[PDB]
């Protein structure tokens, strides 16, 4: 199996943010498995690979756009299919960046839940 | 290659944008 951490990056502020601003770090370790696939989980998945999606604030209901950073996407080993569903795969024993996607976003002060699905893959 | 269904984990955290 895999041991997964999802760690919030500190000192994120409301208002206009930097493009590709870091909001979380995903850590995936295994002693048995060489790779893993990762997808974001939400009501609004905005690309074919579930690597960009939208999350709603708890108190205001406002949406932000979140996903894997460009550099993290580029470190991908492959895009595989599981029951016809696209999963991007990465090397185990590595970390990835979760970021505010696209051009600079104006983030309303709130708490936003971020949920990731991770699975083991053998090439 | 192939996926390992039993190894699948959902994981979530709260991110906070503060004034």
């Amino acid at each position: 199996d895999l041991t997964v951490s999802l760690i919030p990056v500190s000192g994120l502020k409301a208002g206009k943010n930097a493009p590709s601003a870091k909001i979380a770090k995903l850590v995936v370790n295994s002693t048995t498995l060489k790779e893993f696939g990762v997808r974001g989980i939400s009501n609004n998945v905005v690309d074919s690979t579930g690597t960009a999606w939208r999350v709603a604030g708890k108190n205001t209901g406002k949406e932000i756009g979140v996903g894997l950073s460009s550099d993290s996407l580029r470190r991908s080993d492959s895009t595989e299919k599981w029951n016809g569903v696209n999963w991007m795969t990465f090397n185990s024993n590595d970390t990835l960046d979760i970021v505010l996607t696209g051009p600079a976003q104006n983030v309303t002060a709130d708490t936003y839940p971020i949920t990731l699905d991770v699975v083991g893959y053998q090439p | 290659g192939s996926f390992l269904p039993n190894s699948e984990q959902q994981k979530s955290v709260d991110i906070v944008a503060s004034s």
